[PDB]
């Protein structure tokens, strides 16, 4: 009684609306539920903040069994009414039931098996699931409104499969390549970079501390600055043996933050692991060498301590972002005048029949790409260093503590290309066809774009977004 | 991911691959050929100073550009 | 069924590589042996109403 | 001069560019379009008149009868929009159509009619579009989106090399008609021109040129140039031809012109043209490759030596030469420019003449049938040149003539020979390199429909359906007494319009989140829908932004996700052509002077002009200040001299849409961030109390007013009486309309439910005895503030990491924002209790409910419904309903239980309406609907008497306010000339409509106003009577439902973790913590930061607009707090005037000017009190504040120019190193709430056929564990996890219950059995002829 065909037996089996496709594998499942994930940066790698209300719904039969086991509820109906009123002992029973009972957290595009991990629930107020920061890389989850589905293992065998097999502290290496998948992402690496990064003349230069404890006590009382090159006495333990762990103490030259951070590194790791700036790859390699020396328990502990200290010293960093942090180079309009002169000369030669049309197009596209490279190079050489004084009193160049640059150079977020678009010029823009519009964007974002350049950028922007929206459709083919 | 960061990567790849194609078509460093490979004519001095390493005069070049405009 | 997927518009370059190809080749032979013969008999029909 | 509601709070405005065209009425599309539809077109070409004229006059079988259309009108509806929404119907109007039937006898075909009959038959109801461009279709408010479909005309497009292996592009030209066949021409890979008629078999293109009665000589005359050789073997020369690689060298007069082998060049072309070379000589071998042009015969026998289009070889050269032939004509078939295509097509072309060509066409169209000369000719002439089978519409002919570059915008509707020969020449010219293809997303090929045109089409469909029945009924009998009421039943005419307005992809629920969302949803263009492309077939084609979108479609605003570029938003000043093509205004530029008058240009015209930029500085006389002004010509932008430029953009804003025009510093954001920011501004739910943006643009007042949320005055006057529910205005006497009573009333829309469960609620702004002028807002709508669009609240934001609490995109909100109720939103949701009649009897709304124990029934009144005033929680019974049922044989031990306790069975289910879980609101309202059979209950009679008293009070209170106003006007009439001024008040007010006065026209005025108040009285009386009839009359409830009780639960959602805040620059987040106020960062003055943000979000996401906005909001708030300090220490208005006037003129040559010197001393105190929270600031979209003016405005306050202050940690109190950026960013609460998302389930409902847990949160459903989650579980070893997700937690009906029993037993073991999905699969395979089975274990 429509325009569409009727569905038949062969249709009742085949097709994605058939039985095999999405009723024989993809099924709706009980003891489950989803919510909106938040950070919860205090958790450990093995736990997730479960809301009290989701936890009281999923673990309902377990709670009923507890109330009737402990006598707090005469029959299952009385327990039902208790946990319906949400009395005062249903909460103690929740704490007891949940105690060692993992929950599977899963996010929608399960591209790999790390899009499912067993976590121990930590009951929290509110209605958002709190997901560990170092797990977002596996989940591909940011905290701008994503949601997660929690499932509850029901059997002892599934409880032991979650604990023994899928627990978040077991899966830390990418199954595609054994590099650890617990790399700290953006506030963490910026914390560890800011603290592990010296400057030429800070408070307390060239003190000889007694060790990392004294460097921390000095910094926290504010007598020394977090990057003030001091001689510090370091005892590092090297398993250079049949696993014997010989100790060796010496006097290194490190910043105060280098030594404050040495307090968290476990025994088997050398001291050169923290004695440099510690951007992003430095931290991933730090976790990796800790794993190749010490194994899994020290590496999980190390990862948690790294996240904690990175977040703490990044908050103490006070690393904001301003408008004066986009240092547009002064030689930008000189370079653009020279490039504009070159395109005017090439257009004059083309008008005189010396070149063809497409030939001159190629020439001008090349001129603009080259001038864009000079502007980007000039701006990054302006941004990547700064002058400072000094023990004896003379000016001395050190790496810049500019904030946009510190974020791009610590590996925390950003890179010199987006930096170029922020303070250097924007460059030439594509079209959806792949052709290149030969009228460049000589402006940046610290300046503005006018209506025409903001229109021209829209071409490549909409093309990129239209592709990323459709790649999302067939993400897992 | 944010759905605009991946869009950024796509746009970056698109513009870069276009820019470098149109750059490779220039072949600035080259050989002094001094005479057209189509009509043997004298490639005038200015065209060899602008484009070091041309192989066609402007007439044969524009001719070839028309055809390669359509295709084949 | 051959199969070649008669479309209305030409497929994109990626849609050739990504599109799974099935399924040779017994049905290939059967389909070809039907198509080689269909061109000869003209009055052939399938509706019971036309018959 | 400033408006009186404008001096209340003046937004300081940067934006030096002076504004020339003021922004249009943003909803002109919907309202104009529906105006053209339902409106008396006298010279009928629009709307209903055109459809009626197109079906009528119907004429009967053999012309015995004629049904003739006289006229129409729209009967006024039964209920207005509010009554429609309450009652739940479509707010429409009856279409009463006066028709006429004339009947003819013998010998009078046109002759005298035996008799005619007039009658006004009623043909369906058309829905009425409200004053906002929205419809009410089933009580809900729809919006009909404008469509964007290809237009009739000729389109030149190529495969761009994808199809053929060599890459050779193949160009086709398609003539798409309005109705008719699709002529199409297209190249072969061999470059032969083919033509296909309806996507049918390919024929040679010149077959149709022969079908149009041409011969080969004529075809070659049309498509080619005749290189004429003469006689020896001399060649006439056109020097331009031999551009060049030159065959023969070149020579004339014997000396030389050019030597052979070397390519022909411009210098030697110059030489030939200069020396005047007409005749040169070529050998007998160069003529061996050319093509003969025309017939050539021997006079001796009259025999054909060579036809036309025949290759010319040396033998035929000799044969013609011996025939005394001096002249020879050859096709000028160059290889690059003048390619030979008609020649080769005539080679492949098997036919020769019009007969055989027509036969070929006939065989292709109507195949197999034996053709004739007559049948073939008739088919071909009926293809394109019979007026009743091929129509290029007015749009189609406009585009066909303009696309061929002709100056006849208007013309025929059928094709012609010349309209095909020009198409073929243009095709061949595109192939020759002169000319380009059409772009498909070009906005000169796509035109817009709207409600008027789509609804008119549906009405025409209904009219053709009517014509069928009327023709046949005038076929049978045609007997007298048969009138134009029995022939036309309104159902199938109204059926199409109903189906469209309700069930269509374009009729979609208006988004009411806030006013801006509605304004954008109405100004929306869609490529989808019936008539435009589908999501599956689109591309890759029209998702892309195109240069013709400038000024017409917003490049920013469009949804990201499944359809980018398929749903664009109309630009600010975009308009629709006469024909339907989008267009945009430009101020015309005479010689150098930028003239003032403005023309609208569409994407077809806009190319061939040179259009300056809106950001082009000018002298005062209108000249340009720059010699080379950057303007965009046809596709690109370059520097043109100031003499060349013809038009100039009307404004800097004219490229964006009204959504993306509300982003301050939009120029500093990456375009996709602007896309996200606009799309998220559409989603901001209105907070409890509005807060205007400290950094706006000046678009907010326009968006707030032009949408129907704020009640705007119609006439100036004084605010006679204000109230939380109504505003009464006593008009200025200049605007009285002398018949009128004088005062006009605005009734505010109090707490009501929008489509998204938000609260729409208008608040009065004015106060008693305060002036107003027409256009001033009286009532602030939901999410506006003193007339401006105020979406969220401006927060004191800090940019800094803070302990991993704003880590990926999270936000760290202070408890102080949670205390001030800044982001607290009132939500409203309606819950329906339907009592129907089941097959064992009806169900009651009683309060004598089963087992529930006299506490849950405490809220319920006697009739069983909750009180209006009660605060329920999740689980409370709103409406107690008990349902009949059978016995069902309670098992033993239940028998034994009830026998021991004597609690006999109920027989009646407790299927009542209890509040959903998690909600806790106040029950603000209860509507009841009893069918006319069901009598009524106590609550129903109570609510009816309450509505009765309200209706009577409203009518009388209106009438007495109006009576008092009219008596004031009458008393002002009675002040002179038959005057009583001191005894006028003596006699009673009712003894004034009989008041005396001298015999003037003003005693006429008194008597007139008196009898007009009498009109007020009597029409108030009929109002009361009709109101009581409607309130009392029974309801037309659905079939079977005895009565519907609707409770309206008003909840108040507060900010909490998991809620999604968001900025206007694509910076979205999710509150992760609600920090105590003493745990937050503070400055050196004791001021915590309200919200903490990640600085990491800004560099990678190139939207530094949020930083410039934070700086400007710091400056604005600094100004405003300095004002607050002055205003609180009671600094005199000398000080306030000085400082406020110094802050209102900051920045280099801004357009705005305010002079507080011309300001009443009380209007500076009001203005100061409104600027004491912060000085609002505007920053037009590509015109706003430069960073140096931000810095200056920071120096005006005592804030630092750098924008970064030094902050201290809340918990320890030790200063953060390297100061942080803190300013005021304007945050918005997006309608993605954490309690609309948090869902969970242990064990609930299970689906009927497939015994899985139900799907969704409304069904209390389970989670879809799909195929990829199964691969993830298999990639671990979790064999048991998977076996129970697939068996016990999903589908195994007998193992799920055993798992539950075991879990409450404290034994965690599953006996899984076998899934019901596989059992159903086995039975469904077994119900085919296959025998599938499970072997012995
Ligand atoms: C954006 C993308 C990263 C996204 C994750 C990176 C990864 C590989 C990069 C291309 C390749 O290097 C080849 C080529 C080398 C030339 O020298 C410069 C251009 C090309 C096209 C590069 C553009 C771009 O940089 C690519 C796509
Ligand atoms: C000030 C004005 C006189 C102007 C000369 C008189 C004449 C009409 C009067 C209103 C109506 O009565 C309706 C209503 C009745 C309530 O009881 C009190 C409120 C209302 C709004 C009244 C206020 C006031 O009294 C009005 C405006
Ligand atoms: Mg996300
Ligand atoms: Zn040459």
């Amino acid at each position: 009684s429509n325009k569409r065909p009727l569905k038949s037996l062969a249709d009742m089996i085949k097709g994605k609306q058939g039985r095999f496709r999405q009723n024989l594998l993809g099924k709706r499942v009980d003891y489950s539920g989803r919510s909106v994930i938040t950070v919860g940066p205090y958790l450990r790698l093995h736990q997730c903040g479960l809301p009290k209300k989701m936890a009281l719904e999923l673990f309902k039969p377990f709670i009923y069994g507890k109330l009737e086991l402990r006598g707090l509820a005469t029959t299952i109906k009385a327990a039902k009414k208790m946990v319906e009123r949400e009395e005062a002992v249903v909460w103690d029973i929740l704490d007891e039931v949940i105690r060692e009972h993992p929950v599977l957290l899963n996010r929608a595009p399960t591209l790999h098996r790390l899009g499912i991990q067993a976590f121990e629930p930590v009951l929290i107020e509110g209605k958002a699931i709190q997901l560990h920061p170092l797990v977002c890389a596996a989940y591909n989850a940011d905290f701008d409104g994503d949601q997660m589905a929690v499932h509850v293992p029901l059997t002892l065998e599934a409880q032991l499969e979650a604990r023994a097999l899928m627990m978040s502290t077991n899966n830390i290496l990418s199954p595609a390549n054994g590099e650890p998948i617990i790399v700290p992402s953006q506030d963490v690496v910026l914390g560890l970079y800011y603290m592990t990064r010296d400057c030429v003349n800070a408070k307390g230069e060239g003190m000889v501390l007694t060790g990392p404890k004294e460097a921390e006590r000095l910094y926290r009382s504010g007598l020394a600055s977090l990057h003030a090159r001091v001689k510090v006495r370091i005892t590092e333990y090297e398993k250079d043996a049949n696993g014997e762990l010989v100790a060796k103490t010496s006097l290194k030259d490190t910043t105060v933050g280098r030594a404050i951070l040495w307090m968290i590194v476990p025994k088997g790791l050398p001291y050169s692991i923290v004695n440099q700036a510690l951007g992003k790859k430095a931290i991933s390699k730090m976790l990796n060498t800790c794993y190749r020396i010490l194994g899994l328990k020290p590496t999980v502990i190390f990862a948690d301590q790294i996240m904690y200290t990175g977040f703490a010293y990044a908050a103490r960093s006070g690393a904001s972002v301003g408008i004066d942090d986009m240092v547009i180079p002064e030689k930008k309009h000189e370079i653009i005048s020279e490039a504009e002169a070159e395109v005017a000369e090439i257009q004059e030669q083309f008008q005189s029949g010396l070149v063809t049309a497409g030939e001159r197009y190629n020439k001008v596209i090349d001129i603009w790409a080259a001038a864009n490279d000079r502007v980007s190079k000039a701006m990054m050489d302006n941004l990547q260093t700064e002058t400072v004084i000094n023990r004896d009193g003379q000016e001395e160049k050190q790496v810049s503590f500019n904030s946009i640059y510190m974020m791009a150079d610590s590996g925390a977020r950003g890179s010199a290309a987006q930096i170029r678009q922020l303070a250097g010029m924007r460059g030439l823009m594509a079209k959806p066809d792949g052709s290149i519009i030969e009228t460049p964007i000589t402006a940046n974002f610290r300046e503005g774009l006018n209506v025409l350049q903001y229109f021209i950028s829209t071409h490549g922007a909409r093309k990129g977004l239209a592709d990323t929206a459709l790649k999302t459709a067939n993400s897992g083919y | 991911s944010d759905e605009a960061d991946e869009a950024y990567s796509v746009t970056e790849q698109l513009t870069m691959t276009g820019i470098n194609r149109i750059r490779q078509k220039i072949n600035a460093h080259g050989i002094p050929v001094y005479l057209c490979e189509a009509c043997g004519n004298p490639i005038p001095e200015a065209r060899r100073k602008i484009f070091p390493g041309v192989t066609l005069c402007v007439e044969c070049q524009a001719y070839q550009e028309r055809q390669r405009k359509h295709y084949a | 069924d051959m199969g070649i997927q008669v479309m209305e518009e030409a497929p994109d370059a990626d849609d050739l590589m990504l599109a799974e190809n099935t399924a040779d080749e017994d049905a290939a032979e059967a389909a070809a042996q039907v198509l080689s013969s269909v061109e000869s008999e003209i009055g052939r029909t399938t509706d019971p109403v036309r018959m | 001069v400033y408006s009186y509601t404008e001096k209340k709070r003046i937004r300081k405005d940067f934006g030096k560019r002076p504004q020339v065209l003021d922004v249009p009425y943003l909803l002109s599309i919907q309202l104009d379009s529906f105006q053209k539809f339902i409106e008396q077109d006298p010279e009928g070409q629009y709307g209903l008149e055109a459809a009626f004229r197109s079906v009528f006059p119907i004429q009967s079988y053999s012309g015995n009868s004629e049904l003739q259309y006289v006229s129409y009108r729209l009967g006024e509806p039964v209920f207005d929009v509010q009554e429609c929404q309450i009652r739940g119907v479509t707010y429409s109007a009856p279409l009463r159509v006066k028709l006429r039937l004339v009947i003819y006898e013998r010998e009078a075909p046109e002759g005298t009619v035996k008799d005619i009959k007039e009658q006004e038959v009623y043909m369906g109801e058309i829905p009425l579009m409200t004053d906002n461009g929205t419809f009410v279709i089933n009580g809900t408010e729809r919006v009909i989106v404008s469509q964007l479909h290809r237009s009739p005309g000729v389109f030149f497009d190529s495969d761009k090399g994808k199809t053929h292996s060599s890459g050779k592009v193949l160009y086709n030209a398609r003539i798409i008609p309005y109705r008719g066949s699709w002529l199409d021409f297209e190249f072969d890979p061999k470059d032969n021109l083919f033509v296909r008629i309806d996507r049918r078999r390919k024929l040679p293109a010149t077959i149709i040129l022969r079908a149009l009665n041409y011969t080969t000589e004529q075809i070659l005359d049309l498509f080619f140039e005749k290189v004429i050789f003469e006689i020896k073997l001399q060649m006439e020369l056109v020097p331009e031809r031999l551009r060049g690689t030159a065959s023969f060298d070149i020579e004339a007069n014997g000396k030389v012109y050019v030597e052979k082998g070397r390519r022909i060049t411009a210098r030697h072309i110059r030489q030939l043209e200069k020396d005047d070379v007409k005749l040169i000589e070529v050998p007998v071998e160069y003529i061996a490759g050319k093509v003969v042009a025309k017939d050539y015969i021997d006079e001796s026998t009259g025999e054909l030596i060579c036809a036309a289009n025949m290759e010319l070889s040396l033998d035929l050269l000799a044969k013609l030469s011996q025939s005394g032939h001096k002249r020879i004509e050859t096709l000028f078939t160059n290889d690059l420019d003048h390619g030979p295509y008609i020649s080769e097509t005539l080679r492949v072309d098997p036919t020769n003449d019009r007969l055989s060509a027509l036969v070929e066409i006939y065989r292709m169209m109507r195949p197999g049938e034996p053709p004739t000369r007559e049948a073939a000719e008739s088919l071909f002439e009926n293809l394109f040149f019979s007026e009743d089978r091929y129509d290029l519409s007015a749009v189609g002919r406009m585009k066909f003539n303009r696309s061929l570059l002709r100056e006849e915008i208007e013309g025929s509707g059928i094709l012609s020979k010349d309209d095909i020969i020009d198409v073929m020449k243009k095709l061949i010219d595109i192939r020759n390199g002169k000319g380009e293809v059409d772009d498909i997303d070009h906005l000169g090929n796509r035109r817009i429909r709207s409600v008027g045109e789509m609804a008119e089409n549906q009405f025409r469909v209904g009219l053709v359906r009517v014509e069928r029945a009327v023709k046949e009924r005038l076929s049978l009998g045609d007997l007298d007494t048969l009138m134009p009421q029995d022939m036309i039943n309104a159902k199938p005419i109204s059926a199409a319009v109903k189906e469209f307005f309700g069930s269509s992809q374009l009729s979609q629920f208006m988004d009411q989140n806030n006013p801006l969302s509605e304004i954008t949803h109405k100004r929306r263009i869609s490529a989808l829908g019936p008539g435009g492309l589908t999501r599956e077939r689109a591309g890759f084609e029209v998702r892309d932004v195109h240069p013709t979108h400038y000024g017409r479609v917003c490049p920013i605003e469009t949804p990201e996700g499944p359809n980018i570029g398929l749903i664009n938003s109309l630009s600010v000043y975009a308009q629709t052509n006469e024909y339907g093509f989008l267009e945009t205004p430009y101020r015309k530029v005479t010689d150098g002077v930028v003239t003032d008058e403005i023309h609208y240009l569409s994407a077809i015209e806009e190319g061939n002009y040179v259009i300056a930029q809106a950001n082009s500085n000018l002298d005062e006389e209108g000249h340009f200040v720059e010699d080379l002004v950057t303007c965009r010509s046809k596709g690109e932008s370059s520097l043109f001299s100031r003499d060349q430029v013809d038009y100039m953009d009307v404004s800097t804003q004219q490229v964006v849409s009204v959504g993306a025009s509300l982003i301050p510093f939009l120029e500093h954001d990456d375009a996709n961030r602007a896309l996200m920011g606009a799309n998220m501004q559409r989603q901001a739910v209105p907070t409890l109390r509005a807060d205007k943006p400290l950094v706006g643009t000046g678009m907010e007042r326009a968006v707030a007013v032009d949408s129907g949320v704020t009640a705007v005055a119609k006439r100036g006057g004084v605010v006679q009486y204000v109230d939380a529910s109504r505003i009464v205005i006593k008009v200025n006497e200049d605007e009285m309309y002398p018949g009128e009573a004088g005062i006009d009333i605005y009734n505010l829309t109090k707490y009501t439910r929008s489509n998204q469960n938000t609260c729409i609620n208008q608040m009065p702004c004015v106060s008693l005895g305060e002036p107003v002028e027409r256009g001033d807002v009286l009532a602030d709508g939901p999410s506006t503030d003193l007339g401006e669009l105020a979406l969220g609240q401006n927060m004191r934001v800090a940019f800094m990491p803070w302990n991993g609490y704003n880590f990926e995109d999270s936000i760290l909100v202070s408890e102080r924002v949670v205390q001030e109720d800044r982001f607290t939103t009132i939500h409203i949701q309606e819950l329906a209790c339907v009592s129907r009649d089941t097959k064992l009897g009806p169900e009651e709304i009683t309060a004598d409910i089963p087992n529930v124990g006299e506490a849950a029934l405490s809220k319920l009144d006697e009739s069983g419904i909750v009180y209006i005033g009660a605060e329920v929680t999740g689980g409370d019974i709103l409406v107690g309903k008990v349902t009949p049922k059978g016995e069902t044989q309670l098992t033993p031990e239940e028998k034994l239980l009830r026998a021991i306790f004597g609690e006999k069975a109920s027989d009646v289910k407790d299927s009542s309406l209890r509040v959903p879980n998690g909600v806790s609101g106040t029950v603000i309202d209860v509507q009841v609907f009893t069918r006319d059979g069901v009598e009524k209950d106590k609550r129903a009679l109570e609510i009816e008497e309450m509505q009765l008293k309200q209706a009577k009070k409203d009518l009388s209170e209106e009438l007495q306010i109006l009576e008092a106003g009219l008596f004031s006007r009458i008393r002002a009439v009675l002040v002179a000339g038959g005057v009583e001024a001191e005894k006028l008040d003596k006699l009673p007010r009712d003894r004034w409509l009989e008041l005396g006065l001298t015999d003037e026209e003003k005693q006429n005025q008194l008597e007139q106003l008196a009898e007009q108040y009498d009109e007020l009285k009597h029409e108030f009386e009929k109002k009361l009577e009709a109101k009581r009839r409607k309130i009392t009359q029974g309801d037309d409830l659905a079939p079977g439902v005895l009565k519907i009780v609707k409770v309206y639960l008003a909840v108040k959602r507060r900010i909490q973790p998991g809620d999604k805040m968001a900025g206007r620059h694509g910076n979205k987040g999710v509150i992760s913590k609600i920090n105590p106020i003493e745990d937050m960062p503070y400055d050196e003055n004791g001021t915590p930061v309200d919200i903490v943000l990640n600085p990491l979000g800004v560099p990678s996401r190139m939207n530094i607009g949020q930083i410039l906005e934070t700086h400007l909001g710091m400056a604005a708030k600094g100004i405003g707090d300095k004002i607050n300090a002055m205003l609180k220490q009671q600094q005199e208005v000398a000080k306030l005037r000085e400082f406020i006037q110094r802050a209102y003129d900051l920045g280099a040559d801004v357009r705005q000017k305010v002079d507080l010197s011309t300001f009443s001393d009380e209007e500076v105190m009001r203005l100061a009190e409104n600027l004491r929270k912060g000085m609002p600031i505007a920053t037009p979209v590509f015109d706003g504040a430069k960073e140096a003016e931000i810095k200056e405005l920071l120096k005006l306050g005592d804030l630092p120019t750098s924008g970064q202050i030094r902050l201290y940690d809340g918990r320890t109190g030790e200063q953060f190193e390297r100061p942080v950026t803190v300013g005021y960013m304007y945050m918005l609460k997006l309608n993605h709430l954490v309690d609309d998302k948090m869902h969970a389930r242990s064990t609930g409902s299970y689906s009927l056929v497939t015994q899985q847990p139900l799907g969704g949160k409304a069904q209390f459903g389970g989670q879809r564990f799909g195929e990829m989650e199964v691969w993830a579980l298999e990639a671990y070893g979790a064999a048991y996890t998977l076996q129970e997700m697939l068996t016990v937690k999903s589908d195994d009906v007998n193992g799920r219950t055993k798992m539950y029993k075991n879990i409450v037993d404290g034994n965690h073991q599953m006996e899984p059995g076998m899934p019901e999905s596989f059992n159903v699969l086995l039975k469904e395979i077994r119900s085919l002829g296959i025998n599938i089975e499970l072997e012995d274990e």
